[PDB]
RNA sequence: GCUAAUCCCCCAUGUGGACCCGCCCCUUGGGGUGUGUCCAAAGGGCUUUGCCCGCUUCCGGAUGGGCCCGCGUCCCAUCAGCUAGUUGGUGGGGUAAUGGCCCACCAAGGCGACGACGGGUAGCCGGUCUGAGAGGAUGGCCGGCCACAGGGGCACUGAGACACGGGCCCCACUCCUACGGGAGGCAGCAGUUAGGAAUCUUCCGCAAUGGGCGCAAGCCUGACGGAGCGACGCCGCUUGGAGGAAGAAGCCCUUCGGGGUGUAAACUCCUGAACCCGGGACGAAACCCCCGACGAGGGGACUGACGGUACCGGGGUAAUAGCGCCGGCCAACUCCGUGCCAGCAGCCGCGGUAAUACGGAGGGCGCGAGCGUUACCCGGAUUCACUGGGCGUAAAGGGCGUGUAGGCGGCCUGGGGCGUCCCAUGUGAAAGACCACGGCUCAACCGUGGGGGAGCGUGGGAUACGCUCAGGCUAGACGG
RNA sequence: CCGAGGGUAGGGCCCGUGACUGGGGCGAAGUCGUAACAAGGUAGCUGUACCGGAAGGUGCGGCUGGAU
């Protein structure tokens, strides 16, 4: 397994299509900073470190919209949209002044800075910068 | 300042010189990624103390040779053969890659 | 220089009056009261769809028609106007108004801006105390805008100037009569005017 | 020496010099050492003449020679008021 | 066809007459002090080297030599007499 | 490809092939007429194409068009050549240029004429 | 053969400065000090026991430079190996100065897939052009650096040159001549010729800015300031304006009733480019002279190539329009002629007797002292794809393994802080560009002010992710 | 001594050209046949090999991208 994070959104988002209450993926005090911004900003219910064959791990509370009328009645998501920026292949570091604006505020960038994970409103906010890990809507 | 560089000992086969290779980082010009890059320093050693495996510092001088304008300026680590063998198994693998 | 040829033909393609004479465009000897079908052999055919780019070439050529201008000129303007702070389409509007020749034909000294040029070409206008002969002198806020003193004694001027004694003259213009000036007073808001032209069109135009 | 002079700018029959700083060496509209005041000679307008004074009497005080038409307009600016 | 360029090769000439004819004998001289001091000959060596000394810093005076070769030319001499005079020794007169 | 093997190998500009090489970068060059004749064009056309082969200053030696209805040329004509292929006689990529040279522009034109060197009537 | 000097030399004089040795600070050859040694000079002019311009040695400044280092700088790997002054060392030579820059000896090294060596192409930058941007393309004019001065080599003079209009030599070419001999170097401004699709007057002036010499007067200045030619470009302006028929003639169409050109013309009136007449600049106030003190300061005078031009006044004539296109893309349609011919053509395609596609015509569309064509650059081209593409069948998975370099890499904890991120500060010239204002009647053009940036140096700071060191783990992997 | 260059001798790369020659593209108004496309009238294609005026054929092995 080479990108952990990718990993894990991307367990997210097969789940998510799906429309899984839950699902869990492999722990790390980095993962939860990431999925306590997730919850936080409601794109998930939240998380809680469960243990799966006495193996640490994080489940993953899903969230969607309403049922629908139509002859498609899956509801609509909450993370239309998740998808690794920074990468093992191609790190990507952005300084304030250039962090990027999601679907015109309506989605974030989670982003690692040596004042912790931060969404772009968060980083401007302190008026820091760092590697981009991802972008959600 | 005088630039000073660090890096590991890859020859002492000259007299009063060792050849001390320099390694740096820098995102790509366009395709972002972080890459590396290497160079041999010629540096001085006028007391002939440093020696193969050694990672040191040396400092942009006022020029001893064509080519050495670099003194060493001081001992970090000694014993890093571990990257003189990744110099000299490059080098060595040249001899597959002719015609 | 600018059009100098049979202006009927203009409206009569543009399918629109534009006021390009002064009197005669008002009485029913006018081209567009007698024959309001584009000129030439075929004006009575019936008219094929229009293509979109015809369209808006159409919007932009009456725009520009109206006030008689070249066709660089015109681009110009309206580059300038891309630059210029704003909505484009308004600014575009207000920069080709502060002519000077068409500032003289709005103040009413002439029937045609066709005439309101020859008015400023041939030395009758000031503006703020000095001569001006420029058709093109971008009018800025606060000008005066005046006849000739030695042009003030004229037939032509007379007449033009007796026929706007209580004609009332846009929001963004003040006219002095007897005192033969007149005064700009700013950028016209686009209501201001109400001209047979969905400007948005000619953005349009130039933006293929 | 280094020279405070005048630099044209500007344009044909439309002058605009550049009292300035610049090696006696160089060319008359080249890299000058440093810009320090204007000067228009057709007096077009409200200020057709400006010296930073604080300045021009530093490069004189290290040896800067002035022109003859230099020299007037740095007067003319009471450089030289003692 | 004509300049005062022509003069401007005429003094150049000149120039280079005195110039060379400068830079001979203190080449001469130096030499010679150093022979002597390496046979030394301690009185003899020190008594040329200061002749050179003196034509070496005349010839600085003007565009001959450039006060640093005068400076430089000294230098190499004095170190040269002197260690020379250390295999033998013991220095005779000044100096120093 | 990954953004490793494009550190490695970087994208490839690629370059135009021009298609009037015997200009050498010129706008237009001179040459003299070796043969004049006719030309029969390719499916599904059927002509008597005016054409001359031309030798160039340039060194080349290419044929070109000769557009207009009738001309004046023959051996040793002094011509004018621009860049335009005629489609459906292949090989044929240049064009002469008409009213310059030993090449008069067309008689009788009324329509067009500056693309034909004929000047303006009475 | 003669004679002068700010020419040359000798001695004197030593604040100082140079050099060897010692010693103190400093730490690459920086500053100080003691002994020894060595080094200065030119005087000219006034109003003449006093000032001006010089001359000398030292120190600092300022400005201009030399050298050195990090990083950046195109195409071909069908160029993969290159290197003997080669890489290092010791001593010397040389220079302003380090250095294999040069030399002697010694060692056997230096470089290379992070692309050496080789070939090809190109002066580099500020910028310019395009592009939403990223990027692509480009380096003409202006500014900066470099390089060169018929092709080569060389040094001399000098603060500075290995010197475009200085020197030496060799070559190639041309010329002159009295036939013995000798001379040249426009890639300075004009100009000739050749080449070419193609690129200017053998103009005027030092009035202005600048430079050189001079105490100054001033002299020189093809730098420069201007004038000439050329729609080459951009910007501005003209060939008029108002009125004027249910609407002439001519010409085109026509179902022969009429439709078009067209308010277009005529004609009527108004203005008044050009032209004529008068006046007529800004650019020029310093230098100098006067008083004062040859300073500060006040006042006097000279001087304008452009140019009697711009411009101001008065008078005053209706006064150049051309080019492309009209099958679709693409805005603009009918008649005749032609009949797979003549021809058009950027792509698709038009023409074989009713062609909106050829040629002419009427009419129409688009631009207008321009319009078109050819060439080339970016664009459309997300068609080299970083932004921002792809590979079952469209072009595209290596025949398969094994494995070197490389690229990449699980969970937890600490140290370091390289990447990364923040702040401060220096640098980021000027012009250009962007925003504001202002001057030429506008504009173009031009001026003043404002706004920043990447990037790189320096100081400080942060530690999540990447890194690195250190210590744990067992989910990856390996083993029993 | 070094030294522009000159001379001698032998190498390397590149460009132009050459009797003749090999195929290639095109043209098309021709001769010969009909190899592929249908089970294309012998399923096709294929690497190799031998062979034949020519498309091609046959052997060996492979693929189905083969009709019934
Ligand atoms: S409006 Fe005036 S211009 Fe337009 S047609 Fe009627 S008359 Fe002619
Ligand atoms: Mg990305
Ligand atoms: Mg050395
Ligand atoms: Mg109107
Ligand atoms: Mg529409
Ligand atoms: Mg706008
Ligand atoms: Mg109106
Ligand atoms: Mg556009
Ligand atoms: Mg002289
Ligand atoms: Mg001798
Ligand atoms: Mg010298
Ligand atoms: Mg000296
Ligand atoms: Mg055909
Ligand atoms: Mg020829
Ligand atoms: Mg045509
Ligand atoms: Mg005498
Ligand atoms: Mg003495
Ligand atoms: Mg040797
Ligand atoms: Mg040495
Ligand atoms: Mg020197
Ligand atoms: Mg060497
Ligand atoms: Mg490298
Ligand atoms: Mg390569
Ligand atoms: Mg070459
Ligand atoms: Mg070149
Ligand atoms: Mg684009
Ligand atoms: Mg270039
Ligand atoms: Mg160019
Ligand atoms: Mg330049
Ligand atoms: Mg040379
Ligand atoms: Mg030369
Ligand atoms: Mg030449
Ligand atoms: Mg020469
Ligand atoms: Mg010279
Ligand atoms: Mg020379
Ligand atoms: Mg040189
Ligand atoms: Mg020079
Ligand atoms: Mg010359
Ligand atoms: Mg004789
Ligand atoms: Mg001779
Ligand atoms: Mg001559
Ligand atoms: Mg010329
Ligand atoms: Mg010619
Ligand atoms: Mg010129
Ligand atoms: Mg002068
Ligand atoms: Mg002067
Ligand atoms: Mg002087
Ligand atoms: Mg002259
Ligand atoms: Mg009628
Ligand atoms: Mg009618
Ligand atoms: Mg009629
Ligand atoms: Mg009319
Ligand atoms: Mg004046
Ligand atoms: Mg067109
Ligand atoms: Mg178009
Ligand atoms: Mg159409
Ligand atoms: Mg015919
Ligand atoms: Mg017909
Ligand atoms: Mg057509
Ligand atoms: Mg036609
Ligand atoms: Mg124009
Ligand atoms: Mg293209
Ligand atoms: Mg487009
Ligand atoms: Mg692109
Ligand atoms: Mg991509
Ligand atoms: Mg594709
Ligand atoms: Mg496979
Ligand atoms: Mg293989
Ligand atoms: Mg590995
Ligand atoms: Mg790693
Ligand atoms: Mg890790
Ligand atoms: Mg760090
Ligand atoms: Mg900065
Ligand atoms: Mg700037
Ligand atoms: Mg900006
Ligand atoms: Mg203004
Ligand atoms: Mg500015
Ligand atoms: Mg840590
Ligand atoms: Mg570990
Ligand atoms: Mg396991
Ligand atoms: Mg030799
Ligand atoms: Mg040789
Ligand atoms: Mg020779
Ligand atoms: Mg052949
Ligand atoms: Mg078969
Ligand atoms: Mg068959
Ligand atoms: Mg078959
Ligand atoms: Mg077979
Ligand atoms: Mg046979
Ligand atoms: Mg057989
Ligand atoms: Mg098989």
């Amino acid at each position: 397994l080479t990108d952990p994070i990718a990993d894990m959104l991307t367990r997210i988002r097969n789940a998510t299509r799906v429309y899984k209450e839950s699902t869990d993926v492999p722990a790390s005090r980095f993962k939860e900073e990431i999925l306590r911004i997730l919850a936080r900003e409601g794109f998930i219910k939240g998380y809680e470190r469960v243990d799966v064959d006495g193996k640490p791990y994080l489940r993953v509370y899903l969230k969607y919209g309403p049922r629908r009328q139509g002859p498609d009645p899956r509801p609509e998501q909450v993370i239309h949209h998740i998808r690794r920026i920074s990468k093992p292949g191609r790190r990507v570091y952005v300084g304030v002044k250039e962090i990027p604006r999601v679907r015109r505020g309506l989605g974030i960038a989670i982003l690692s800075t040596s004042k912790g994970v931060l969404t772009d409103r968060e980083a401007r906010k302190l008026g820091v910068g760092g590697e981009l890990i991802c972008e959600v809507w | 300042p005088k630039k000073v560089l660090t890096g590991v000992v890859v020859s002492d086969k000259m007299q009063k010189t060792v050849t001390v290779l320099v390694e740096r980082q820098f995102p790509h010009p366009l395709y972002g990624k972080v890459i590396k890059r290497s160079k041999k320093y010629l540096a001085h050693d006028p007391e002939e103390k440093y020696k193969l495996g050694d990672v040191v510092e040396i400092i942009e001088s006022r020029p001893i040779s064509k080519r050495k304008r670099f003194r060493v300026l001081r001992l970090v680590e000694s014993g890093r053969m571990d990257l003189v063998e990744k110099y000299l198994i490059r080098r060595q693998n040249y001899e597959s890659l002719s015609k | 220089g600018r059009y100098i040829g049979p202006v009927c033909r203009l409206c009569r393609r543009e399918g629109v009056k534009l006021y390009l004479k002064g009197e005669r465009c008002y009485s029913p000897k006018c081209a567009m009261e007698r024959r309001p079908y584009p000129p030439g052999q075929h004006g009575q055919k019936r008219a094929r769809r229009p293509s979109d780019y015809a369209v808006r070439l159409r919007e932009k050529q009456k725009l520009r028609r109206i006030y008689g201008i070249s066709e660089r000129q015109f681009r110009n303007l309206f580059e300038e106007a891309s630059k210029k702070k704003g909505v484009t389409g308004s600014v575009f509007l207000g920069l080709l108004e502060s002519r000077l020749d068409n500032v003289v034909y709005r103040l009413g000294f002439a029937v045609s801006r066709r005439q309101a040029r020859q008015l400023v070409r041939h030395g009758h206008i000031t503006v703020n105390g000095r001569r001006v002969d420029l058709p093109s002198y971008r009018v800025r806020p606060g000008d005066e805008i005046a006849v000739a003193e030695k042009s003030r004694n004229l037939e032509l001027i007379r007449q033009n100037l007796e026929a706007m004694k209580g004609r009332k003259v846009g929001p963004w213009l003040s006219l002095d009569v007897e005192g033969m000036k007149g005064k700009f007073l700013r950028l016209p808001d686009r209501e201001d005017l109400a001209l047979p032209v969905n400007e948005q069109l000619v953005i349009e135009f130039y933006s293929r | 020496m280094v020279k405070i002079r005048l630099a044209r700018f500007g344009s044909k029959h439309n002058p605009h010099y550049r009292i300035v700083v610049t090696d006696a060496r160089r060319k008359r509209d080249g890299k000058y050492i440093e810009k320090i005041g204007y000067y228009d000679p057709r007096k077009t307008t409200p200020d057709w003449l400006k010296v930073d004074v604080e300045r021009a009497r530093y490069w004189l005080s290290v040896g800067a020679q002035p022109t003859d038409t230099a020299r007037r307009l740095l007067r003319q600016a009471g450089v030289f008021r003692q | 066809r004509n300049l005062s360029a022509l003069k401007r090769h005429r003094q150049s000439l000149k120039r280079r007459l005195r110039n060379k004819a400068k830079k001979s004998a203190i080449k001469t001289l130096s030499k010679k002090a150093i022979q002597l001091a390496q046979e030394g000959k301690a009185e003899e060596a020190l008594k040329i080297m200061r002749k050179a000394e003196s034509l070496i810093d005349k010839a600085a005076k003007g565009s001959t030599l450039h006060k640093n070769a005068a400076a430089r030319r000294k230098s190499r001499l004095m170190r040269k007499v002197r260690q020379l005079l250390e295999a033998a020794g013991a220095p005779l007169i000044g100096g120093g | 490809p990954t953004i490793n093997q494009l550190v490695r190998k970087g994208r490839e500009k690629v370059r135009k092939k021009s298609k009037v090489p015997a200009l050498k970068g010129a706008p237009f060059r001179r040459g003299v007429c070796t043969v004049v004749r006719t030309v029969t064009p390719k499916k599904p056309n059927s002509a008597l194409r005016k054409v001359a082969k031309v030798r160039l200053t340039s060194g080349y030696e290419v044929t070109a068009y000769i557009p207009g209805e009738g001309h004046n040329l023959q051996e040793h004509s002094v011509v004018l050549i621009r860049g335009g292929r005629v489609k459906d006689l292949p090989g044929v990529r240049y064009h002469i240029v008409r009213g310059v040279y030993d090449a008069a522009g067309v008689k009788d034109r009324k329509k067009s004429r500056s693309k034909y060197g004929t000047k303006k009537p009475k």
